[PDB]
């Protein structure tokens, strides 16, 4: 029953600021707390009491509450910052803001696409493989095309993961049988990213 | 000092059981309750209940209560959180977590995390098909050429090159999950062009859930 933003960004230097609201029926809102999360890891207490704040957590991290709504605000954004971040209150838990600090310059992503290897074809199956990486910041529009057409079924893009160069990369997949691969002229990778394209094809020969 | 330790990851069937447990150290065992939480991929958290190691009473929210059972054994500060019939939409990260000592609902302390796959599909070996470098797939002095890690079940699988022989300009793509319940991923490596016609190319891949090992020879085509 606590509603947050689905995300927020930010620049390195700027303050931001996360809510989280309550029902208007809400008796025990005063002792809000805050999370940090880094995806699949533990949660790490921020604040605990609309304001308090552990030993050890950075005076840039500060709680507040006007009501049926407590926030969350980050001073100085820093890139350590980008990370996942929970309200509580009682038993009830908020649905989570993820925070994004644009800390790096703009990057275009390198696309690679694989055609079905003949081995994958003689088991009657077909599978494009396209590659993405090397871009910044992680919001990639991945786009399938048989011929000129789009294409919606058979796509599987997995979500943009950053790479040890602090960059992101993608990979999408396109099942199709192998007639549907055989009939067409060819097959293409569209990947538009920051307003530019960069579109890779391969055919049936 | 704290410490909560949770127990590995678990792979299960819709209706099979699961036990989690939570080893504390660093504190006297007795002063807190154990809380359960967990999250649903792509969700926030969800508070499940607690237990008390001092006279064992429990709390549940509704929809875990006759499925959930949470106990302790305080000889060795360790609780336990027992699901019985699990369904597809269990599917979480779980935590067990413990009170700051303002006693707040503020959970100061955490579990490292227990990943719990509830999905329908079977262990399942990956088919290796090999991502050939051609004219397509060359950048000038280097060439891309990987393997594809198909349809395998659960994760992971580990992707070397030539027996750990070959480590620069390898990438190994997080796997995607099909509408099947199998998992897919790719792994390729950036190489001198020049070397294609001499040089012996072989992924290396591993996959201990079902105990299969496959070495792929990759040459262009």
């Amino acid at each position: 029953a606590l509603t947050q933003p689905a995300s927020v960004s930010g620049s390195p230097g700027q303050s931001i600021t996360i809510s989280c609201t309550a029902s208007s029926d809400f008796r025990g809102f005063s002792s809000v707390s805050w999370y940090q999360q880094v995806p699949g890891r533990a949660p790490k207490l921020l604040i605990f009491s609309v304001n308090r704040r552990p030993s050890g957590i950075s005076h840039r991290f500060s709680g507040s509450k006007s009501g049926n709504t407590a926030s969350l605000t980050i001073s100085g954004l820093q890139i350590e910052d980008e990370a996942d971040y929970h309200c509580n209150a009682y038993e009830f838990f908020g649905g989570g803001t993820k925070v994004f600090v644009l800390g790096q310059p703009k990057a275009a992503p390198s696309v690679t696409l694989f055609p079905p290897s003949s081995e994958e074809l003689q088991a009657n199956k077909a599978t494009l493989v396209c590659l993405i990486s090397d871009f910044y910041p992680g919001a990639v529009t991945v786009a399938w095309k048989a011929d000129s057409s789009p294409v919606k079924a058979g796509v599987e893009t997995t979500t943009p993961s950053k790479q040890s160069n602090n960059k992101y990369a993608a990979s999408s997949y396109l099942s199709l049988t192998p007639e549907q691969w055989k009939s067409h002229k060819s097959y293409s990778c569209q990947v538009t990213h920051e307003g530019s394209t960069v579109e890779k094809t391969v055919a049936p020969t | 000092e704290v410490r909560l330790v949770q127990s590995g990851a678990e792979v299960k069937k819709p209706g099979a059981s699961v036990r989690v447990s939570c080893a504390a150290s660093g504190y006297t065992f007795t002063d807190f309750d154990i809380h359960w939480l967990r999250q649903a991929p792509g969700r926030g958290l969800e508070w499940m209940g607690w237990v008390r190691p001092l006279g064992g009473g429990v709390s549940y929210a509704r929809q875990f209560q006759g499925r959930v059972t949470m106990t302790r054994d305080f000889y060795i500060d360790t609780a336990f959180m027992d699901f019985r019939n699990l369904k597809m939409d269990d599917t979480a990260l779980y935590f067990c977590a413990r009170m700051g000592a303002a006693r707040e609902w503020d959970f100061q302390y955490w579990g490292q995390g227990t990943r719990v796959l509830v999905s329908s599909a079977s262990t399942k070996g990956p088919s290796v098909f090999p991502l050939a470098p051609s004219s397509k797939s060359t950048s000038g002095g280097t060439a891309a050429l990987g393997c594809l890690v198909k349809d395998y079940f659960p994760e992971p699988v580990t992707v070397s090159w030539n027996s750990g022989a070959l480590t620069s300009g390898v990438h190994t793509f997080p796997a995607v999950l099909q509408s099947s319940g199998l998992y897919s991923l790719s792994s390729v490596v950036t190489v001198p062009s020049s070397s294609l016609g001499t040089q012996t190319y072989i992924c290396n891949v591993n996959h201990k859930p079902s105990n299969t090992k496959v070495d792929k020879k990759v040459e262009p085509k």
